[PDB]
This record gives C-alpha cells, structure tokens and sequence, in this order.
C-alpha cells in the first residue's frame, strides 16, 4: 500500500522560512517522480513543485519561483520543500504527490500538512459548555478564541461518536477561530451518564477535558 | 497559463442516478487531462488519467470522455459515498493547472431540522462577552435561515453560522449559529430567541430562553 | 527471449539543431503495447497502443512524436548529451530496451 506522510506545518511569520517533509513507504521511492501541491482552506488545488526521480531537474510555477525549493534524499525515502520569504497567501494545506509511471500526473497524495502565514500570535482555546436544557436532548462544547488552526474535539475519549457534529471553525473579527461540537443523547441518560468533550489544539499544546452537566437550578 | 473551468459548481443527484461533470480547457491540452475525487477532510484520489483511462481500483461507474478542450467526467449510478468535490486537471504543459471543482451532494427526502438554543456558560460570562448558540440538527436540504431575536428585535451583523459536510449515514446537514454580545449588552435584554425557517417546516420554528432562568 | 532492438547508435549533432531517435524491435511477433522514451534522468514520451502519444510537459516545446515509434528532438542543448532509451512493453515476451547515446557539440 502506497503511503505518503507530510510533516513540518505550523505557524510562521511573513518573510520567514519553513521546511516540509514527505515520508514515503510501500514503493521504490527512487523510481518515481514527485510533486508538491497546495490548497488554501476552502479554495482549490494549485501545483507548486515538481522534481525528477533522481533530483536532476526541478520545475516551479511563477507564483513560488525563486522562493520554494523542491528536493529529495533518496536514501531517507524523503521529499522536502524549502519555503523561503513566505507571504500571507502562501497559507494552505500542502500535499506531496507521486507521479504515475505510466502517464504524467499524480496518483497518490499524502494526507497533507497545514502551513499558516500570519503576523498573529498563537493562542489556545477556552472551552465552555453547551448545557442540555428542556425524547432526545442536545449538549455540546464551545471552543472559543484560538489561533491558528486546527483543533480536534473528541467526546468521552472516543467512546462517544454516533450523533456528534463538530462544526467547521469560523474566524471571528478578532482574528481568532471558534467552533462548536455537539451531540444528541437520550434524555433519560442525562441523570445517569457522564459527558466529557476532549478538546485538543496542538499548535498551542493545549489538551483539555470539560464535563458538561445538566445544570439543575 | 491554461485555465481549466468546471461547470456546474454544484450538482445534487438522487442515488442510482447519473451526474455529468464538465471541464473546459482554455487551449488544446490534447488528452492530457485527469480527474480527481476529493472527499471532505481527505486527500485527492485519482480517478481518470489520459482523459479516458480509469485508474485501477476505481469502479467502472466512473467514466471519462473528451479530447482537445472539452472534457467530461460521468458517474453513472451515484452512491452516498461518491459525495465529494471533483477536480479536473491538465498536464499538457507547465504550469500544471486544475479546475475550480464541482461539488456533488446526494439527494434525499426533505428533513425538518431539530432546533436547540444554548444560553452562554456561567463561566464565559465572567469573560465579559456572551455567546448564544443555535443548533439546527440533521436537516435536508442545506438551505436554511437563522435569525436572532433579542427581545423581539432582529439582530444584524453580530452572528456567525457554520454547516457540517453532508452526513455519511443519512445525507443530512447541520448548522451552528453563534451570537456574541458584551456581557454588558447581554444583561440589558431578557428574551433570547433563535428563529429558524426551512423547507421542511410548515412555518418557522422559534426556540428561546429568558436570561436568568434556567 | 528471441528478438533484438536496433537503434541509430551513438550519434552527434550541432547545438540548436534537431535529431531523430529511432528504434526497431525485430525478430519477434509479440505485440507492442507501449513504448517509453527516457533520458538517463527523465521520461520524455509514451506511445500507448490504445490511447496514443503523450509528451512529458518538460519537453512539450521541443519534442514531436514519431516518425513511427521514434521521436524528434528539436532544440538540442549540450545538456541533452547522454543516454536515451526506447523501452518496449510487450506480450508475451516482456520489456525490450534499446539504447542510444547522443552528444551535442558546439
């Protein structure tokens, strides 16, 4: 099974530099031509870098030319992207891709790693409850005021999955993201069953649980 | 550069039915045109190369046509799993360029949303700002209006909405509306209401709480 | 097993001119499904038996397919000096490979 793992994403200030990594397995990495492709949140796909099987030739679009440098180390089974003089609009999920050896395009992509270019400061989330009120009932969490993306949100350490909806973050006018995560349970379970949401925001090194109780009152 | 334009942007299709997607190259790209399926949260998956050749592991209900400047992907009997944004791409010359995509939703019977309102946490109140949250749960179609009444005054410019991707099991959608005020402004008012209109409700549905009761 | 590839051999050309690269699989009845043209470092073309010629975008300005199963290089640079390969994908025999060495001089 062909496998590609991207690494190196995170926040970087404009003008700065970052270096990305793709770790291959399950195919002779040295026989294959390799690509980088990028995708802004909500936008489309943009080819960013191409390199030959042995690294002899490299091709870039004008957008990144003279700032990005594609490369490989064939014994490390690794492909690298060196991003110099970064710009705001460089913000995207970056994928490495393998070329078909029977045509000239991309067959397999990694899952991606996300780069964020902003002057803004990292900040972790506060987590407030959405307490069940007045059959089935609904409860949830509010992961408010963090930067940058992403946050993951489990429920009961992965034991709660069916019925959950963890909403797309929306960016607020402050410059900070916020989202909600909800789940609908039976009412009768409310007096009986514990509900903890496990909020994780790795750019901040925050990981936090918040119990949500039918606050009687 | 070679601009690839897809059409239409969106396509809702009943299961078992056929969707037809269109990619149009700004100059002759030969048959060097590929199609990619990108499921939400996922990496692009290669479907078609050489404009007509299907990548191994791809069901034969996918099918690629075209040469020159006009290319066509066809999904002949859609399944729930085929819900994704589909991308075309020319590799005739550099820069390799992609379409804008065509999003494809699964069609199903109409489903009225379940609504819930959430007064701001007692702990966030100390923050100085308040956040009421409105949850529209498991509805279809995806169009819906959420308006915030604050003592029957309609709000404007202080709400933020968000919608899940189409649900994998029942093809529904869900919504989150979040109104934020000064905690100062929050205690100047008393009836907080979320008013929801959607094709599956005979009339708008409203849900509300009075600040202070609980 | 039985069947060889003849080629245009080791050849030489002025900078800025064209060359033809030609190969000929012979001494077998096995069907050719695909032919790849490659440099020592990059693949240049693929003739498919069903779908035709694709030309790698790294050479679209400077490479016409054919004549026949060959290939024509258009604006030769000294960078083009090196080995070239026609790879024959075949049934039932297998992969047949012929080789050409090009030297571009000034």
């Amino acid at each position: 099974e062909v496998q590609l793992v991207e690494s190196g994403g995170g926040l970087v200030q404009p003008g700065g530099s970052l270096r990305l990594s793709c770790a291959a397995s399950g195919f002779t990495f040295s026989d294959y031509y390799m690509y980088w492709v990028r995708q802004a949140p909500g936008k489309g796909l943009e080819w960013v870098a191409y390199i030959t099987k042995g690294g002899g030739s490299t091709y870039y679009p004008d957008s990144v030319k003279g700032r990005f440098t594609i490369s490989r180390d064939n014994a490390k089974n690794t492909l690298y992207l060196q991003m110099n003089s970064l710009r705001a609009e460089d913000t995207a999920v970056y994928y490495c891709a393998r070329q078909t050896n029977y045509d000239f395009t991309m067959d397999y992509w990694g899952q991606g790693t996300l780069v964020t270019v902003s002057s803004a400061s990292t900040k972790g989330p506060s987590v407030f409850p959405l307490a069940p009120s007045s059959g089935t009932a609904a409860l949830g969490c509010l992961v408010k005021d963090y930067f940058p993306e992403p946050v993951t949100v489990s429920w009961n350490s992965g034991a709660l999955t069916s019925g959950v909806h963890t909403f797309p973050a929306v960016l607020q006018s402050s410059g900070l993201y916020s989202l909600s995560s909800v789940v609908t349970v039976p009412s009768s379970s409310l007096g009986t069953q514990t509900y903890i949401c496990n909020v994780n925001h790795k750019p901040s090194n925050t990981k936090v649980d918040k119990k949500v109780e039918p606050k009687s009152c | 550069e070679i601009v690839m334009t897809q059409s239409p942007a969106t396509l809702s299709v009943s299961p078992g039915e056929r969707a037809t997607l269109s990619c149009k190259a700004s100059q002759d790209v030969g048959t060097s045109v590929a199609w990619y399926q990108q499921k939400p949260g996922q990496a692009p998956r290669l479907l078609i190369y050489w404009a007509s050749a299907r990548h191994t592991g791809i069901p034969a209900r996918f099918s690629g046509s075209g040469s020159g400047t006009e290319f066509t992907l066809t999904i002949s009997s859609l399944q729930s799993e085929d819900f994704a944004v589909y991308y075309c791409q020319q590799y005739s010359s550099y820069p390799l360029t992609f379409g804008g995509g065509t999003k494809v939703e699964i069609k199903r019977t109409v489903a009225a949303p379940s609504v819930f309102i959430f007064p701001p946490s007692d702990e966030q109140l100390k923050s100085g700002t308040a956040s009421v949250v409105c949850l529209l749960n498991n509805f279809y179609p995806r169009e819906a209006k959420v308006q915030w009444k604050v003592d029957n005054a309609l709000q404007s410019g202080n709400s933020q909405e968000s919608v899940t991707e189409q649900d994998s099991k029942d093809s529904t959608y869900s919504l989150s509306s979040t109104l934020t005020l000064s905690k100062a402004d929050y205690e100047k008012h008393k009836v907080y209401a979320c008013e929801v209109t959607h094709q599956g409700l005979s009339s708008p549905v409203t849900k509300s709480f009075n600040r202070g009761e609980c | 097993m039985t069947g060889t590839i003849e080629t245009t051999g080791n050849i030489s050309a002025e900078k800025g001119g064209s060359i033809i690269l030609q190969c000929h699989l012979s001494s077998t009845t096995a069907q050719v499904t695909q032919v790849n043209w490659e440099q020592q470092d990059q693949l240049l073309a693929i003739c498919n038996a069903d779908l035709g010629w694709h030309i790698s975008p790294s050479f679209k300005d400077r490479v016409a397919p054919g004549p026949g199963l060959g290939l024509t290089l258009q604006s030769l640079t000294v960078n083009d000096t090196g080995e070239y390969f026609c790879i024959y994908h075949t049934y039932p025999d297998g992969t047949y490979t012929g080789r050409i060495f090009l030297e571009v001089l000034e």
